[PDB]
DNA sequence: CAAGACCAATTACACTCTGTGAGTATTAGATGAGCTAGTTTTT
């Protein structure tokens, strides 16, 4: 039908070109002005095709004297129809003479015409030129070609926001233009006589009535359009979303037996519609699309092989987009508009075809939301989703609130393929350092993962020349290649590195992979949360949990407390008393003043005891951080977890210390030591509240957060800087 | 809905009145020996035999026919979804209250009114040849000629299962007339069976005036209904209807409250107190619960006996559970409408806790 | 209401793109019975007289109707459509045609309507108003 | 501050009561007619408050002569404002002369002493009655009371689909009504003199021009509203989403020093808006809501404790609902309307407050999509998401597509609490039997999980009387209690049951738990797919892989095949040859005819060999089903997985056979033998394609699917029946 | 006693006359068992 649309120096388009049109085309983007301007360009071109006096479009810049609109039509099916010897009608000969005759006389019939009769496609290019003096120039200097193109590849525009339910003009126009019946053979007098014979007695009374009516009114005779519309209205037994669906269905049904291939543009198909209604609309469109398909073994009556008309959608709803993707697949595309740096509409294609059927079926609203995004943060793990979606943290960083976070593994990333649309949708993939380097305690070896080798191969400057601006890329690649060795011996029984530092390697990897839209963290997200600087806040959170978590199991608090004090020692047997008195409970009943004082004293004593035991058990204020990290499913600097250490058998004494602390000392926190336990959200909220209470201005709070959380604040600030650097283009 | 001959062929008379339809037999009326004439006070209840075609026809009428005819919203009784609490709810907005009762409501319903009310919903076509129509065939299973009331026509029995729906359907013109009359004067009207409750929010003496009674009587005289002056109650700021107290302090939009007086809950408190005093179950059910074994115990067939103890456990559990259901229906009504006193709510919560404890004790003892 | 109908014609705020009073008068003021006429035969005849083979136009109409889900026309709409098909035609001229049609229709019926025309001379030459009268 | 709106017998309402209104009340549902009717009722009530000649609303049914609209206003703040001694103002006296006057003068000196405890709330009820004769009357016959109620609690309606940007009528109305300045003291002559002095070539030059202009345009004098509007316009320096946001901000800012409590209704705030735009709108609303809030430590200028006006939303976009739930939290509610069986609008509150902060923070588009649903199927596992979202299966059942599949564990289900919204959004929770009962090989005894005991406790109908039919529930509960016996013999090394059948127990559990919206499967999700009747098709699927997913590695196929045949035996060494010839490759190159024939022969020989080995190693024809089930992370009838069996040291020979098939024969299927590998989607697609090829009619295809997959089709049919039972209710 | 107010829901011109609303005038394992039944309103 149509292949390319090129707009130069008109409205907001500078050198914009649109190509590769599928059966269904979805237009999305935050720049509504671009979509409106494209619609205006198309409508102006089709109005000038039909010779309608309309105001010429405005130029993008007045320093250009020419504005071009270029339309390329795929005139391959119609060429085959008119070339065939069987078809020799008046219209076929007219089409052949006005389009496929000028290009045929210039080609030899013995060789060129024989060679062109193959699977190759033929295109017709038409250019509209607007000059400074409001003058219109055409590539072809004859109205017949333009008129035939207008009546052969028509453009229909449907606006749902401003639609009339009582108006059926587009439907009747389309029905009249999609009829293969000659209505000139119908005799008006015979029809009037037939009506008169079967209306009443005294044959001729209805004829006299009609004669009187026409003699009184005496208006212009009905045109062919009016006559066919009236005949259709009488023949049929009767006459927002329903109107659009009916029009689209009748258009698809009536184009099965006609060579006319229209172009439909629907603006906002989801206004005033339930999400289920939009999904049902797309489902009905796909059902009627597939009802008239004759491919491979699928055949029989009611099946047509005619190409479907091109349909364009201006949608702001993820439901329509996801249904279109899941239902069509290879027969759809997604267009993102956005803008440029100086201000100019773009048109890019976002990946919508997936080779994984599982991803296509699982596809839900979360996946469809990535299309309507300006910055995507890709994470592997639900803990990162909890951290980056924290409302308290996002309140202090409004810029990062504009970026949406998606949980994807390598398979989901490969299916989505964010690299296809980088300018349209900037993205960053946040991963951990264990997907690049592998370490073993039994054998000293810094092995390289296949992903790291693939990155090295991609960054290998083969088939290249000199004149590199800055950065010893080759030296960095060589150093990363030779890092595989048997050095950096263990320290403290496979828990630290004697001299090697992962911070420098992580920084180098991040610097190299900035151009790859990838960020690798030094440790897991737990290491970024609980570090040597956040220990006071983690201890305060533990104290708050102790204070406002456990209650008295016994209905009578005073009697139970007195009995336990008289039975269990308050100093030597403090732990058994705490275990047998305080229990985890959602409700927090209010006790007496003496009972509350005793409970507060016991809680303070327990806090002091645990703090003293932690300080006097571990060596320095570094093993506490590692112990807490491994407690919450974390990793050490040797890339080992508690489960992996158990399967291996290293750091047995430290593992016994952890088991003793979990089973005896910290038993109320045991349910919160899981990844899907929500401890991240609670800890972040408590830290934010405490910092807000201490400091006054928001800048001080942000500085304190940067001091406490280096990596999280660093990545948030980097994403915010990227967003603010590319905010003008990705904003309407 | 509309019922034609085919509808009555295999829905309302699928098996019972089938042999009469095929063999050109007119559907008979209800014989004297086919009903019982039980008595309670100065009231006669007509009980139809369980094993009878008319009983099945009445069940099918109540399930399929007398369930789709539109009724008036003021009819809060004998209607799916209606309740006494919904009958008393609309009057919380009023300051003055008036209670009236129709005398012998079921006995004063003329059969001609029932026929004319059911005519639009039944096709006027002959059923059994040119002998009997379809409307009278339906009516023969609804009414009954009362020998006590002489040959005064087919009086609607007070014990038939089809009587309440027929009464509510026939009392729709009167409901509309009374509702319109009260609307013209700003009076809220609600009817339960034959008790009509009128509420006036404005500071006026319309409900305590003789004009209101005269107008209600004049309206009711269209269909032949009277109201007895024995139970005409007109009060202000508080009214007690069978223990249900509606109280509104008055104002220009103040919200009233609905509670239950201690007289209504006296029996359950007495039962709970007796259970607290370890009173034996022999005299806690034959005195308070008015349930007692007859002389013809164990059907005069068994010899083990000892069923008295388990009967006095079962029936007591059933009474406690039923009254608990009543109280929690009250609290759910409060949750739905928010028109019940808070102190009454906490009191019934305590009573419910006591009833649950006593039920647990009884079940532990067994 | 149906024996003494009232019609109001505002010439100042009239629209030339609609003929609502005319079609209302045509539908209401008739002595025929547009019920004996049946859609099936109408179609059958149109299919026989239109083009191509037999039944093609009937299949086209059936497939259009089966996928449109439209309620059937009322009697007034049906008679309006029949009149529109049976005729060959679609401020002062509009008013004159409306009055002439109404008089002609009301010359064979006992219905006696009452017309009220507001400002019959807006945007008219004095000769045009005299010619209208 | 309204607290109750009651509509009886008007439009589409029979008896509808709305309560517990909050700041950000949101309205969702497919019954748009209900929302329109509610808006019409509110607008009619507020028009009749101001004595406007409007058409009375139609009755729901004509068998009622009364149509009532009841409005209850929370007159607690106003009463406290006007009761205080230091509020001697004309308007304050007017308020405490018409509203709080009838309820005070008629009481003694004791009732009012209980109204000054700062704990009670005062309610004012106003009822509008429409009679059958189009006559309307009120409960209170005092126009002053109605006018004061309209002034104190005004209603604002904002329409975004049809909004005029040029006219700013709501803004100027709010500015004029919400002010604390008296403009009657302004001297017009003084202002004109000042303007003349500002621009004066001579003394008294602009005065004569003003006088001439007034004389030549002399009309009606300006009203107070016009004067204040003009003064605001000359005082200010400046005149879809932006307009509405500015109006909402202005209304919020104005209602900070006024006791007027407006009511705001906004219809479709997201029409023609990008999802990010709607999210930003809700975020800005939350920011302006929180900026003017003071709580304990939060104080200082610019923050007020004035209650916020009630805001009503009518949104079809999940983005607005998601942001409202995430940001506002406890200060919002969601109202679902739907319909009844006979046809009548309902109103039900959907759960929108969550006690888990993690769930609120990670709240996403799927969770907001669950509220725009008519049937939710809750599943635990991504395999169920793959199976129930399969496109090739939903087309054959055009009734289960209306149901939305959500993956949720027990915690997510508890947070969502689907039981709260049961009559509005029907739901089914699909779980496995293993979540109810557990089995141990070492200690041959059943055990009951806490979930099953909790369900039994919920089903124990104590505190109940005797009713017919409700007698077998106690027997079923007793049986479910006593099935805890240890008498259950297991054969085949603890893989099957000698006499016990889990099918009957699962059927009984499903029958008793139907009332709790729970369905428990006999086996795991892989059990319903890999069964005896699916053995042929499954095998064919394997063959498909051997014919599709494995291609020759060598670039020259003929030479490599010849070398392998001359080197490796075709019969004894067939397995090594197959392993060394065919590898993993997406491309499917076409070879020579002889090469294709040889490859087809080799593939057929390998398929026959594997079929024979499978039928020979296992004899009962059923142990293969269990082997395949445990291969794809399944379970046995003893509720044991392959990993659990390995840890428990049971069926050593079976594990050895499984290892032999995995590492020796079915090595190509090893990537697909894990969860989330997409094997479910491929298997369903292949089975459905084969059945479509075999059976012609769709009913035959559905019957064959029911035969091969009994449990899946049973669940689908049950859900479809549940949907179609309430189809007329949950549909616009 | 006797009573105003008694529900709602259930596109059309035949005629001889083709124009009129009459005038006429056409016209023709089958055999000991052995069992109760809620609260409240109407009533």
């Amino acid at each position: 039908t149509i292949e390319s649309i090129r707009v130069k120096n008109l409205l907001s388009f500078d050198d914009v070109i649109l190509r590769d049109f599928r059966d269904i085309n979805c237009i999305i983007g935050r720049n509504n002005v671009g979509k409106s301007n494209l619609l205006k360009v198309i409508r102006y071109f089709y109005a000038k095709l039909e010779n309608k006096k309309v105001i010429p479009l405005d130029f993008h810049t007045n320093y250009n004297a020419v504005g071009e609109i270029t339309f390329t039509f795929d005139t391959t099916r119609i060429k085959k129809i008119v070339t065939s010897r069987k078809n020799n009608g008046r219209f076929h000969k007219h089409i052949y003479n006005t389009l496929f005759k000028s290009s045929s006389v210039k080609l030899n019939f013995e060789e060129l015409i024989a060679r062109k009769n193959s699977t190759n496609k033929s295109f017709f290019s038409l250019t509209l030129t607007i000059c400074k003096d409001d003058s219109v120039m055409w590539s072809v200097d004859d109205p017949k070609v333009r008129s035939l193109l207008a009546t052969l590849y028509p453009f229909l525009y449907i606006e749902t926001r401003h639609i009339d339910l009582y108006d059926w003009n587009p439907i009747w126009k389309l029905i009249s233009n999609l009829n293969s019946f000659n209505f000139d053979d119908v005799d008006h007098d015979e029809l009037v006589n037939f009506l008169d014979e079967k209306i009443s007695s005294r044959k001729g009374d209805y004829k006299k009535y009609i004669d009187r009516v026409v003699s009184v009114i005496d208006t212009k005779p009905y045109t062919y359009k009016e006559k066919v519309i009236n005949y259709i209205k009488v023949a049929i037994k009767g006459d927002s979303n329903k109107f659009l669906e009916t029009l689209l269905h009748l258009l698809i049904t009536l184009t099965r037996t006609e060579f006319i291939s229209p172009i439909v543009y629907i603006d906002e198909p989801e206004v005033g519609l339930h999400p289920k209604l939009a999904e049902s609309f797309v489902s009905n469109l796909n059902k009627i699309y597939s009802k008239f398909k004759k491919t491979s073994e699928l055949s029989g009556p009611g099946r047509y092989k005619t190409p479907y008309p091109n349909i364009f959608y201006s949608t702001h709803s993820p439901s329509i987009l996801k249904q279109t993707i899941k239902l069509f697949g290879k027969d759809q595309q997604v267009l993102h508009f956005s803008k440029k740096k100086d201000g100019s509409t773009r048109v890019n294609k976002i990946n919508s075809t997936y080779s994984d059927e599982r991803f296509l079926n699982i596809f839900s609203d979360n996946e469809a939301r990535l299309f309507f995004s300006e910055y995507i943060v890709f994470v592997e793990g639900a803990t990162e989703l909890e951290l980056f979606r924290n409302l308290s943290l996002l309140n202090l960083y409004p810029a990062f609130s504009l970026a949406d976070i998606y949980d994807a593994n390598e398979v989901i990333l490969a299916n989505i393929n964010p690299g296809y649309s980088k300018a349209s949708i900037p993205f960053v993939i946040i991963k951990d350092i264990d997907t690049l380097i592998d370490y073993s305690i039994k054998t000293e070896k810094f092995s390289l993962r296949p992903l790291f080798e693939k990155m090295i191969k991609e960054l290998t400057k083969e088939f290249d020349y000199y004149d590199t601006g800055f950065g010893r890329v080759r030296k960095e690649i060589d150093l990363f290649s030779d890092i595989q060795s048997s050095t950096k011996k263990h320290m403290d029984s496979g828990l630290f590195f004697k001299r090697f530092s992962l911070h420098n390697l992580s920084s180098r990897i991040n610097k190299v992979s900035r151009k790859l839209n990838r960020y690798f963290m030094t440790t897991t997200i737990e290491g970024a949360l609980i570090n040597e600087q956040s220990l006071p806040y983690f201890f305060n959170w533990i104290g708050d949990v102790i204070l406002t978590q456990m209650t008295i199991n016994n209905p009578n608090p005073d009697k139970f407390i007195e009995a336990m004090r008289r039975r269990y020692n308050i100093k030597s047997q403090v732990v058994p008393l705490f275990k047998s008195v305080f229990c985890i409970g959602l409700n927090h009943p209010v006790y007496s003043s003496a009972v509350d004082k005793q409970a507060l004293r016991i809680k303070l004593s327990f806090l002091n005891y645990l703090k003293r035991k932690v300080y006097s058990d571990f060596n320095n204020e570094k093993e506490i951080v590692l112990a807490l990290r491994l407690a919450f499913g974390g990793k050490t600097e040797t890339q080992y977890t508690l489960d992996k250490l158990r399967k291996d058998g290293e750091a047995e004494l430290f593992r016994e210390k952890i088991k003793n602390y979990k089973n005896n000392e910290l038993f109320f926190l045991e349910p919160q030591m899981t990844k899907t336990s929500g401890w991240v959200t609670t800890f972040l909220n408590y830290t934010i509240e405490k910092i807000t209470s201490e400091e006054s201005d928001d800048d001080r709070i942000r500085q304190k957060l940067s001091f406490i959380f280096p990596e999280i604040i660093s990545i948030i600030e980097q994403a915010s800087s990227s967003i603010e650097a590319e905010e003008s283009s990705l904003t309407g | 809905i509309l019922v034609d001959k085919v509808f009555y062929e295999k829905i309302l008379s699928v098996e019972s009145f089938k042999e009469n339809i095929i063999t050109q037999s007119a559907i008979p009326k209800i014989s004297n020996k086919e009903v019982r004439l039980i008595s309670s006070g100065s009231k006669i209840f007509y009980a139809i035999n369980n094993t009878s075609p008319h009983s099945h026809v009445q069940l099918r009428l109540n399930r399929f026919f007398l369930s789709h005819i539109p009724l008036n919203s003021a009819a809060k009784a004998f209607v799916r979804g209606g309740s006494y609490l919904k009958y008393l709810e609309p009057h919380i907005y009023g300051s003055s209250y008036c209670r009236l009762d129709i005398s012998s409501f079921f006995n004063n319903i003329s059969f001609d009114d029932v026929k004319q009310s059911l005519s639009p919903y039944i096709k006027d076509e002959y059923l059994i040849g040119t002998e009997q129509k379809l409307i009278d065939a339906i009516l023969n299973s609804v009414g009954y000629e009362s020998p006590i009331r002489k040959d005064k026509g087919m009086i609607i029995p007070m014990g038939f299962r089809t009587s309440p729906a027929i009464s509510n359907i026939v009392f729709r013109k009167m409901d509309l007339l009374i509702q319109d009359f009260c609307a013209k004067k700003g009076v809220i009207y609600s009817r339960y069976a034959d008790d009509m409750l009128f509420s006036n929010p404005r500071e006026s003496k319309l409900l305590m005036s003789d004009y209101f009674i005269d107008e209600i009587s004049s309206l009711l005289s269209i269909m032949g209904f009277n109201i007895n002056q024995s139970k005409y109650i007109s009060r202000e700021k508080e009214i007690s209807i069978n223990g249900y107290v509606i109280e509104n302090k008055g104002g220009n939009g103040s919200i009233g409250t609905i509670r239950l007086s201690k007289s209504k809950l006296n029996t359950v408190l007495k039962v709970t107190h007796a259970l607290a005093q370890n009173i034996p179950y022999k005299n806690i059910c034959n005195k308070y619960i008015k349930v007692r074994l007859k002389e013809k115990n164990i059907k005069y067939e068994s010899k083990k006996d000892e069923f008295e103890k388990k009967y006095y456990r079962d029936q007591l559990i059933n009474y406690l559970g039923g009254y608990r259901s009543y109280l929690i229906s009250l609290v759910k009504f409060h949750s739905e409408y928010k028109c019940v006193n808070s102190d009454f709510i906490i009191q019934i919560n305590g009573i419910l806790n006591d009833i649950q404890n006593h039920i647990q004790k009884i079940k532990k003892n067994r």
